Order: structure tokens, then sequence, then C-alpha cells
């Protein structure tokens, strides 16, 4: 068990991509989040999972309890605006009748699940029915109006034409279905970020069973942390079953060196913000949820 | 004696508080003529930066993601002898409690707090809109507190005490005040004053007891303020005929 | 080209600034007037709330024109659900509306007169001062606003944030005594607003005959075409408004589109011209970065793909083909609206049945259909649009007069000496809390 | 009085001339601008032909605005027979219409810029020349027109003489991929037309500040009221148009009457003033006889018994009370129409259902009833009127924008130095093949 001060607690870290070519056709990166949930369903580690499905406006996610391989695949690809994944957490155990709930989401959503497991506050039956969590890396998120403003104004693209969006190499990238590419400098996006992201002290989904993301791995690949006993059992079985190609992370460039550095910048910048809240006023401060 | 110095500071407000002050009509002109100099008010005058004030009438709440606003409300505490939260937005957040961001062209302007959560507040004038008469009484009494004989300064301090207690009580206002701190305390006696004060008709009385339409309530804190079982300061209120004549003489030509 | 910036503006409602590129003579080449008022976000917080609550929240957008948002919001709900209100409710709403226009135009007289000259002299009005003629003008303005607020309170329940309007009509009809009281006050007001109107028109005509004005001790030339722009105008009624319930609505939602400031505002600039003597406190320090596209707090509604002017001149141009433009023309058109307010109140009172019904018998709950309502607020067309379903607001949008006027006034700044850019702004009677909401 | 004549005009569409009486200073006292394009006679050859053929023949009146005649003709047939087309057909026609307006206004930028000055200088734009800034302006104009023609081709079937419109709607809806392609192109175009628009407005403003322009090496003074006339304006919509199928049509056929040039044009004159140096080839030889009444090739439509102005300024004046007139005002109003075209396309695409029906289920054959349709072509109101019976055109009439503008522009010539009479003409963006048909 490595206990990293910026990458959290984990057993191993590899670079990986799914061997399911259908999944990879529309996965954001390696298809880890989709492949892990499909496999968990077909093997019976879960009987349903919360995923960011398609919503009612283009590129606006809608949380949904998926119970088939087909419904899980609809959630492929990154939506860079808020998806309130945890709103279906209790309901998954009520009208859906699930015994083994999967949850996907970003770092704060992993935190929400773990708080619910230890301090269930009107969350009956949830502690014991959470079966598997896959956490995405997340530097920051946006309101939907923020995302519209970035894509339509700054990138000058129509949302109905966008095939993929990607934050990497210092730019917000927009790919269209007809084959065009537009970029926006990340400096331009800063005003649009969701303010509650600025106290977040968690980059690589420290509290998930398995965490997955893009940084540290070449395109089409994911950096994966296997963290908990649940996470290790499922990953071992999946690898043994042929579900994934892997490479130890230290044989991969830029790997864990860059990743640990981006995690450190996030925590340091946001810890400072948390500190300034304390003296925000005159002889008064703002609340610290971590106090 | 000199005139005291008064500013109107405008945070995330609607200017209805300023309009209320102005709706004292020749009363305001009388106060500006004889008792107070308006040293700062962006709506009415060209002083661009916050100067020193004896009394700052501060309307609106503070948007935490607007740097200049945060600086303004801190600068105001630094520049002012007495800070007055003028109106329910400044006292209690009011309609900006419901702000949650997401609108062009600043979707990150999400979080609003009453001024008392950022600085110390000496005096509350609650109301949405606040009553012109209350703002006038407070301005007169603040003058007497600073420039009167010790008999006046004693009256002024006793008049303002419940508005200073409100500022120390907290920064929240709601229909539920009447449950929490009146009915649930065994103090409600069915007078129905809360129903008259509510600006949006969210309060009915059923068999003599308040009934609140919480999804109509805009969280202004008026009804607890007006309730005669929130604060009832007998030393002042039983002298109503006297204090009335005193205030009136201070406004007479 | 140099870049000078006035922040904050003054003698207008709410918080804005002027970021101006000027030529070697200090004449604006391209200026941006922009809101820097925080976005309280009324349109987004409205979603899921009850159709009864949203108009009372929308009222708190602005304390000068709360009548405009209370009525436009309520009538947008009524248009979305298909609710037809009773005649006597409509009459009371019109009395409320006309009264508030009086109080608002009279308040704006207080804001603009310090820029104007006692006619035939070099002395500017100082309305604070206890001297003539300012004090007798203040006494008249003050009685006018008092009458107006009183009528508003009687017909509307409250002068600021009226409580009487509700979905389906009004909470209350008024007594025979109240109807007489409103008539008595309107009779008094009519004589007063005729006097104030003639006074203001004389003062404005004198301004039009001046060659310069004094700012910070310097002579600033007065351009003949001060405040001219080519955006044209938009208006839905000379007095009250229009809604999608009407047989022939007078506003066309297929001609509207709202962009971000992006399409119409300048990008990043750096202030390199500063005047510490600008009354009172100077201009933005040299070296400050500004970016109107990103700092502007409003959206930009357009009509036929372009910003338009709204307000009193827009109404007189649309409905009487008033044919003067620019700063002093805007001022003139506003004063000319004084008497209609009092004649309208008196005519409405004459037709009001104090025993008549004020609430529709049936209030439908809505199926998600879009409806809209325009109120001709004192500053121009205030258009609220809504989808109500099962008594809840599912979608809400607000196109407020000063929102419309922000890009248009910016364009009218070209040609002005930067030291009277603020005079161009004030002819729009800006309400920046309204524009931002 | 002397008589000078420019024949042919240049940098406009088609074949016309200017026959001008001038005072001792060379200022026009009374000038006639007239078509000398041969009358192809579309209205008379239409009689007996099928209602499907006549719109495709009428398209070939003009290759710059064929969209205008294709749609006005088709919708006149649809109005005469009482055929209501499907929503998605209408959306595609509007996309076609807006796209073509972009290409036409941008083409007119090429025709008028050689008369205009690089701002703050004495150099005129030469757009042929491979030098800056002309070449970067040409590159932008060229991409704008390419985008516009492409959208026109996708929604309309062909950029020049669109093949997709038919009686009852369209031959084809578009694919999901085509809808995305039109959106992508319109996004690109919107940024470009905003840049081109600002560029053109700056160039025009500089023109308005000039005192003279150079023609054939001589300084020609620029009158302050260049191109002013008192005919007023006519317009049926800010964007698309109107037809007799509408509940409330926005054009009134009882106010129209068409005369021969007779009532409005000068009779026989003889040229006695000639300038062989007029660029490039001089003016009509001294001694030539001219007779505008008899040589003019057009009819003269009138509204309330008088010629009117149509086109972009007419549209902005009618629908926003735009209040500037004359040559540079016409130029301004045209550039201001650029963004509406792109916002409209994007809004139409957003509402377009690519699976939706595009042909009415029933196409009646007509009983001889009169119907009419107005299309707001890039140059102004294009009104086609028809009686269809048993699928054949029994009566046909075309009132085309430049037809309307011919007598009006003639009157606007008064006061111009004859050497810039052609600049007055070009502000109308003339299409003389359209005017004559
Ligand atoms: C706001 C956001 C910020 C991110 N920032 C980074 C970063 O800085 N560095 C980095 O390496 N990776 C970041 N990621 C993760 C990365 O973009 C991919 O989502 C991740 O690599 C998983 O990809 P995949 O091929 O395994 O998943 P896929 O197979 O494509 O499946 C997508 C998964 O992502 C979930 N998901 C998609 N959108 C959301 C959403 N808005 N909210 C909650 N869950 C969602 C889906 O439920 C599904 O489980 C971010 C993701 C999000 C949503
Ligand atoms: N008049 C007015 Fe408001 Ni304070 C504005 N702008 C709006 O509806
Ligand atoms: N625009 C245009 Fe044409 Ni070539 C003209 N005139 C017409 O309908
Ligand atoms: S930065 Fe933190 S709070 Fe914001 S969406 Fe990502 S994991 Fe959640
Ligand atoms: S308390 Fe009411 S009237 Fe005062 S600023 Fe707030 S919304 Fe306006
Ligand atoms: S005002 Fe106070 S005491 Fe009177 S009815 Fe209301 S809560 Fe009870
Ligand atoms: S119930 Fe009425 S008076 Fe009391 S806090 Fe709510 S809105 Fe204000
Ligand atoms: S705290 Fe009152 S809903
Ligand atoms: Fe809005
Ligand atoms: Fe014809």
């Amino acid at each position: 068990m490595i206990e990293d001060p910026y990458l959290g607690k984990y057993v191993t870290c590899v670079s990986a991509r799914s061997t399911d070519k259908e999944i990879l056709k529309k996965a954001q990166d390696g298809g880890i989040a989709t492949a892990l949930m499909v496999y968990a369903l077909e093997e019976g580690f879960i009987d349903g999972t919360i995923v960011a499905g398609e919503g009612d406006k283009p590129w606006q996610p809608k949380p949904v309890v998926a119970m088939t391989r087909e419904d899980i695949l609809k959630a492929r690809g990154t939506r860079y605006n808020i998806s309130p994944q945890i709103s279906w957490l209790k309901e998954a155990t009520r009208s859906f009748g699930l015994d083994k709930v999967g949850v996907t989401g970003v770092c704060c959503q992993m935190q929400a699940v773990r708080k619910a497991q230890l301090y269930p506050i009107n969350m009956r039956d949830v502690p014991g029915k959470v079966a598997f969590t896959v956490g995405l890396f997340c530097m920051e998120n946006f309101s939907y109006k923020s995302l519209q403003s970035i894509v339509e104004d700054h990138a000058n693209q129509s949302l109905g034409s966008v095939k993929k969006m990607e934050i990497t190499k210092g730019k917000f990238w927009v790919y269209t279905e007809r084959g065009n590419v537009a970029t926006v400098p990340l400096k331009a996006t800063h005003k649009y970020e969701q303010p509650g992201c600025h106290v977040c002290l968690d980059y690589v989904s420290n509290l998930a069973d398995i965490s997955t993301g893009s940084v540290g791995s070449p395109d089409g690949w994911s950096t994966v942390f296997i963290r908990t006993k649940v996470g290790n059992e499922i990953w071992s079985k999946a690898v043994a079953d042929g579900m994934f190609e892997t490479k130890p992370i230290e044989e991969v460039k830029p790997g864990l060196d860059l990743l640990r550095k981006l995690a450190k910048q996030k925590i340091d910048k946001n810890q400072k913000t948390v500190e300034e809240r304390k003296t925000f006023g005159i002889n008064k401060g703002l609340r610290n949820p971590y106090a | 004696t000199n005139k005291i110095k008064i500013g109107h500071v405008h945070m995330s407000g609607c200017t209805g508080c300023l309009v209320s002050l102005a709706d004292n009509n020749l009363g305001l002109i009388k106060i500006l003529d004889d008792y107070a100099d308006l040293v700062y008010c962006l709506t009415l005058a060209d002083v661009r930066h916050i100067p020193e004030m004896d009394v700052a009438l501060v309307e609106g709440s503070v948007c935490l993601q607007d740097h200049e606003s945060v600086e303004d409300i801190k600068e105001t505490r630094k520049k002012s002898k007495i800070v007055v939260a003028l109106g329910s937005c400044a006292c209690y957040g009011n309609i900006t409690r419901f702000s949650r961001g997401g609108q062009h062209n600043q979707p990150q302007h999400e979080s609003y707090l009453p001024i008392g959560d950022l600085i110390d507040v000496d005096v509350y004038i609650p109301g949405c809109p606040p009553s012109p008469e209350l703002i006038r009484n407070v301005a007169v009494m603040a003058y007497l507190l600073l420039e009167g004989n010790e008999e006046q300064k004693e009256l002024a301090g006793k008049y303002l005490k419940p508005l200073m207690d409100l500022a120390k009580r907290g920064t929240s206002g709601c229909f539920c005040d009447l449950m929490y701190d009146v009915i649930n305390q065994g103090l409600c006696m069915g007078c129905g004053t809360c129903a008259a004060s509510c600006p949006v008709h969210a309060i009915t009385l059923e068999f003599g007891k308040p009934q609140g339409e919480r999804d109509l309530c805009i969280k202004c804190g008026s009804c607890y303020g007006a309730c005669p079982r929130s604060f009832f300061n007998l030393d002042v209120i039983s002298e109503f005929e006297n204090i009335s004549e005193i205030i009136a003489k201070a406004l007479k030509d | 080209t140099k870049v000078v910036e006035i922040s904050p503006t003054t003698r207008l409602e709410g918080h804005s600034k002027l970021t101006l590129k000027v030529n070697d003579q200090g004449i604006v080449e391209r200026g941006d007037w922009l809101s820097i008022t925080p976005v309280r976000g009324i349109e987004k917080l409205a979603i899921g709330k009850t159709m009864e609550q949203v108009p009372k929240i929308a009222s708190r957008v602005c304390g000068i024109c709360p009548i405009a948002h209370t009525l436009a919001s309520t009538e947008a709900m009524e248009a979305s659900i298909g609710c037809e209100i009773p005649t006597d409710a409509k009459l009371l709403r019109i009395i409320l509306h006309a009264a508030n226009r009086i109080h608002s135009h009279a308040l704006h007289n207080i804001l603009i007169l310090p820029d104007f000259y006692i006619p035939g002299t070099e002395k500017k009005f100082n309305l604070f001062a206890n001297e003539q003629p300012a004090r007798s003008v203040m006494a008249r303005i003050v009685r006018i606003r008092e009458i107006a607020q009183t009528i508003a309170a009687i017909a509307g329940g409250e002068a600021i944030h009226p409580s009487n309007p509700r979905i389906g009509g009004m909470y209350h009809n008024v007594s025979p005594r109240a109807k007489q009281k409103m008539a008595d006050l309107a009779k008094e007001c009519l004589v007063l607003v005729h006097e104030q109107m003639e006074f203001m028109l004389d003062v404005i005509r004198n301004m039009q005959n001046r060659e310069f004005v004094e700012v910070g001790g310097k002579q600033i030339p007065l351009p003949k075409k001060l405040g001219y722009h080519n955006q044209g105008v938009m208006a839905t009624a000379p007095m009250y408004g229009s809604s999608s319930l009407d047989d022939n609505p007078t506003w066309d939602f297929t001609r509207w589109k709202e962009t971000r400031p992006w399409d119409w505002y300048m990008g990043e600039v750096t202030i390199d011209l500063e005047d510490p003597s600008y009354p009172i406190g100077g201009t933005t320090k040299v070296g400050t970065k500004a970016n109107p596209q990103m700092e502007s707090c409003t959206g930009v509604p357009t009509y036929d793909g372009q910003p338009v002017e709204v307000g009193p001149r827009a109404r007189l141009a649309t409905f009487k083909n008033f044919d003067e433009k620019g700063t002093f023309a805007q001022h003139i058109a506003r004063q000319m609206e004084y008497p209609d307010c009092c004649y309208t109140i008196l005519n409405c009172l004459d037709n009001l049945n104090t025993s008549g019904k004020v609430l529709a018998d049936h209030i439908p709950q809505g199926d998600g259909s879009m409806g809209w309502a325009a109120n001709e607020a004192p500053r121009g067309s205030n258009i609220h649009l809504a989808r109500v379903k099962d008594g809840k607001v599912r979608w809400y949008d607000m196109l407020v007069p000063t929102t419309w006027n922000f890009p248009t006034c910016s364009r009218a700044l070209t040609g002005a000496p930067w030291q009277i850019a603020e005079m161009v702004v004030r002819a729009y009677d800006p309400c920046v809390s309204c524009a931002t909401h």
C-alpha cells in the first residue's frame, strides 16, 4: 500500500486501455470507466450503476441508473459540466431493487459516497449496498452556461456539431463531427469555473475503489489507480479475463511524475483558498467544511 | 454642533432601500439641511470612492465572487463609525439567498451573504422595502446619539438598542422565525401583526395562529421584526406619545 | 488612440463603468458602457419555483421600477397558462403602472439636473442647496413623487414591490373612498407635472443652445450631434404593454436573439490615460487592465440581429414618429410623457368599478407552453418570457430595458468628448440592477 | 442648364445610363437614371405556362438574387391556389433566403469600395491589387461569399437558380450531416461578417467626414445632404417577406399603381456638355439626342401615387425607425444587416427537423383567383402577383426592388455634382436586369 500525500492511498498504478473495440470507439480515453462497469455487471459484482447519461440539452449530462451493458455505454465521453450523480444513490436501492450499486463520478462524488457509508443521514440501506465505485480525475468543472459560453463564443463552435471535448496541453479542445478542431487557452476559461471547485483538495479520486484519468498516459490510454480490496479483486479478475491491456506506469511517459505534480498544484492552490476563507472578512471569516 | 456625515453604500441591492429613504420627501431635505451631510451616494452624487462616514447606510448583500464588492464592504467597515444594514438584503440576504449562479454573463456569481457575515454590523433596519419612517427615526436618533445633550443620547441609545440586538442575533430572516422564536417559545398571542407586515401576503391566521406559505416567502425577516413578541422594549414603547412629539419637532420648520 | 476609464459611473441606478478609446483630442472613437453589477441570477433561480413566487422575486430586481417586473412577470405566467384577468384588475394595474412612471421620471429629473444650467446663466443646478430656484424645483419634484408613490400604494398595495398583483388579477379592489383619493391626487399631480414638464423642457432647450459645459473646471465642447447612433428603436406600446394573449401582439419574438457581450464589446485593453481631477475622485489608474467582453455583467438582446434603443424616445418614435435623436432628444421625449400618466389614471378611475371582480374564477396550472408579456417600464420595453407547467416555472427569461440600451448607448458614445460620456449615458436613464438581474 | 450623360453606368448589375441637367456649377438640377437593358418580357411570356415552370424562368431574371424571384414567384403561385407549405419547407426557404442576402451584400462591398478611401488617407481601395490592406479585405469577402453560396446550395439545391423550391414546399429535406455543415459554416460566417461589417462602417464614417473625393484627377466636393430625397420608404419585413395567405399581410396592393416612365421621366433632350476624361472612356458625345420617357426600359411602380425607396434602409426605417437618409445612410443600413443573416440561419437550423415533411400533401390547381407574395430581396421588396387556373398562369406581374428605386434614385440626384451622380446610384445597390425583367 503506497500512501502518497497527493495521489492518496493505492496498491498499484498502471497505464491501461480496454480490449473491447466497441467501447473504445467513443470512450474519452482508455475506456476504463465503461469497461469496468460493463464487466462488473456481466460478472455480477454490481446489478446496476449510476452513470452520466445523455440529458435534454446537447452536452448536458443527466445521471441515470444503468442496468444493461447498452445503457452503460451511452454514458461514454467527458461532459465538462455538472452531473449530480449522487441524486440517484438512495433510489437505486428503493424502486430499482438493487443489492449491489455501482457509482461513477468525479472526486467530490466519491467523497459523497464514502460520507454516506460512514455517516448515513437519511440514507438507510445505502452503506451496505454500495458495491463498487470508479472515480474520475478532475481538476475543475463548469456550469452548463459556462460550457456554452466557452464552446460557442471562445471556440466558435455549434454544440450540436461537437463530437468530443478535451482539456489538455493548456487548452480547451473542441472536436467536431465533420472533422474540425478548435482550441481555447485555459486562461480564458478561469472566470467560468464552478466556484465550489476552489476548495477541492482531491485530484485523482483518492476515495474510489478504482480511479482513472488521462494525465500521464498517451492518447487512447488511461492512468489507473487500484486502491481498495474491492478495487483489487475486480481489476485482477478483469485483467485475468482479458478485459484490459496494461503497462506499469513507470515505463510510460510522462507518467506519475507529471501527475503527482499536477495533483500538488491543485491541492496547494485550493488549500490556500481554504486558508483565505478564514480571514475573508474583517474580524470574520467564511466556513471551512474541513475544520 | 456639526452635521453628522452619512453615506449610502450600494452592494447587491435594488436601490429600493435608497428610494425608501427618499420617500421621506421634505423630511429628508430637512435632515440634509440641518443634521447631516450626504458625503457619498453613487446614485445621487459624484464622489467616486468611499470616504469617512459617521453613519454608513449599506443596502444589498455581498457577492463572494465579486472582488470589488468584497473590498467595498470591508472598506466601508474601515471608514465608518456606525454601520447600518439598511433593508432586508443587507440584514438577512432576502431574495439573494436564492441566487445560485449559472446566468450570463457571470455564471460564477453564485454566492451572496448578508453584510453581517463579512463585517460587524451596529444596527439593523429590516424590511423589504424598509419603511421610510424607520430609516428617518434611525437617522435622527443617530444624530442625537452623537451631538445631543446626555438626555438625548440616553434616549437615542435606548431607541436603537433593539435594532442593535437584531444585528447581534444573526443574519437569517424567514417566516420560520415566527415558529422558532415566537409560537414554539410560548409567546404568540394571535394579534396578527405579522400578517400585516408581510410584503407578499405569505401569512394568514388560522384559528388565531400564523400559517406560512413558505414557497411564497422571500426571506426578508419583516414579520419577526414587526411581531410585538420579538422585542418589546417597554421603556421606549410606553413613551410613544412623547417620542413621537420629539421626532416631529426635530423635523418641524 | 488612448484608453481612459470612468469607474464607477454616477447619478444613475446601480454599478457600471465606461471604458473609452479616445483620439488625440480626447473625443471617443469607440467606447464601451458596461455593467459590473454582480449577477444575482433571477432567471436561473426561478426554475422549479411557483408561478406565484417568481413575480415577487423578480420585483426585487429593482426598487425604482418594481411595478415593471411585478406586472411583466405576472402577465408572462398568465400568458403561459392562458388566464384572462377581469376588467377591473386590468384597470387597477394600469393605474399602478402610470403612477410609477411619474415617480420614476421625476426621480430621473433629480439625477440629471446637476449637469444642466439655470437657463441664460453659467450656474449649474445644485439640488442639495437650500437656495432658489433649486429649492422650489425640489419641493415640486418631491410632491410629484409623493403623490405617485401614494397612488401606487393604494392601487398596487405597496409603492415599492407592489403586493396587490397576483396570478389571475389582484388581491384587492379599492374602496369608494380610495377611488376618490386617487382622483384627488391625480388632479393635483396633473397641474404639477405640467409645470415640471415645461420647466425641464426650457432647461433642455437652453442646453441645446450652449456651446460648452464645465467639467472639473475645464470647458468641454458640446457636439451638435451628441449621443447620435444608428440602431433605431423598439417599443410595444405608448403606455402599458402587450402580451402573447393579445389578438395582435405588438412585439415579435422571432425577431429577438440574445448573445453574450462577446459579439458586441471590446476585448482586453490597458488604461494609458488618467485624469485624477475628474469630479470627484478621478478615473482608473494608468496600467489597469480592462476587458469589456469578460467584465460586462449583462447579456445582449438584439432585434433583427442588432442592438436597439428602448425607452420614452423609442415609444414616441414608434407611436408618433417623433423625429429627433440623441441625448437631448431622449431627455425631451421623457419629459413629454408626464401628462399621459395623469390623464390615464383619471380615465382608468372613471371606468373602475369598485364592486367589480378582481380575480379570474379559474386559474389554470399550465402545460409547459411558452407565453410572454411586455411591460413598457419607465426606461423602455421590459419583456419576460415563461413556460409554466403544473404551477411551476420550468423556463424563464428577462429582456430588461437597460439590458437593451447598454450596447446601443455604447455606440452613441462615438464623437463625445470623454468628459461628457456620462451625459450621453444619463439620457438613457440607466437602471443597471435591472439590466443585470 | 446644360445636359451631360454617362452611358453606360458601371460597378452595378446590368445596363443603365444617367441623363443629367446641370446648373452652371455642374450640380444636377434634375437627373434621370434609367434602364436601357432590353425587355426580356418575363411577365408576358409567363401567360399559359405551368405554375411549376414560371418560377424557374423568373429565377433567370437575375443571377445575384435568383433566390428572390424563385421564392416570390413560387409563393405567389401558392397564394393564388391556396397551398399551405410544411414548416420544415419554410425553415429551409428562410435559410436559403438569409444565406443569399449575405453573398449579395458582400458582392456589393466589392462594387462600392473603389469609390471609398482607406480611412485617414487619400488612397482609394483598389481591390484587384495584390497589396495590403485590399488583399486581406478581398480574402475575407471571398470566404464570406463562398460560405453563403455553399449554404444556399445545400438548403436551396443550387446557389444560382435554386432547384429545391417547388410549388408546395421543397424537393428535398437535408441530411443530419448537411444540417451540421450549415451550422458549422454559419458559425464561421458570423465572426467574418461582424469583422467585415465593422470594417465597412469605419470606411463609410470616414467618407462622411471627407469634404471632397477625386474623380478623373479633379477634386469633386461632397455635399452634406448627398442623395437626399423626399419619397420615403416601403418594406414588408426586416428579413423574409409576406404573402396574401397571411392573416395580416404587410403589403397593401390597393396602394400600388404602375405607370409607364412617361409620368415621371424627362422627354427629349440633347447633350451639350461632354467630358472625354470621365474614367474610363468619357461621357456621351455632344449632339446626341436622348429621351428618358421613351428609352427607359422599366415600368414605374408607385405607392400612394409616388415613387418610393426600397432596400436595407427602407427595412430599417420601417421596422426600427432608422432615421438617417441619403447615400451614406443607405450604405450604413446595408452593412448593419450582416449579423441578422447568420443568427437567423442558426435559429432556423436549430428548429429544422431533418425527418420532417417538405411537400404539402395536396396541391390545388387554382380557380383564377389572384394571390401575391413579397420577398425582401437584398435590394428591397420584390412583389410577384399571379392568377393560376388549372395549373396554368393566366396573369402575372412583377414589381422588383430596383424597378421601384429607379425613379426614386433619380430624384435623389438633385444637388449632386454630376461627376459623383454614380456614387448616389451605387448606394441603391442597383440590379438593372431585375428592374427590367
Ligand atoms: C469535469 C471533469 C473534469 C476532468 N478533469 C480531468 C483532468 O484534469 N485530468 C485527467 O486525467 N482526467 C480528467 N477527467 C477524466 C477524463 O476526462 C475521463 O472522463 C476519464 O479519463 C475517464 O475516461 P474513460 O475512457 O475511462 O471513460 P468513458 O468510457 O468515456 O466513460 C465516461 C465516464 O465518465 C463519467 N462521466 C462523464 N462526464 C461526467 C460528469 N460531468 N460528471 C460525472 N461523471 C461523468 C461517466 O459516467 C462514465 O462513467 C475529468 C472528467 C470530468 C467529468
Ligand atoms: N424602468 C425600468 Fe427597470 Ni429599474 C430598467 N431598465 C425595468 O424593467
Ligand atoms: N436584390 C435583388 Fe433583385 Ni438581381 C433587384 N432589384 C430582386 O428581387
Ligand atoms: S474540482 Fe473537485 S469539487 Fe469540482 S467537480 Fe472536480 S472533484 Fe468536484
Ligand atoms: S431590502 Fe428589498 S428594497 Fe432593499 S435592496 Fe433588498 S430587494 Fe431592494
Ligand atoms: S405578530 Fe407575533 S404574537 Fe402576533 S400573531 Fe404574529 S407571531 Fe403571534
Ligand atoms: S413570511 Fe413574509 S414578512 Fe416573514 S420573512 Fe417571509 S416574506 Fe418576509
Ligand atoms: Fe435576461
Ligand atoms: Fe414588372
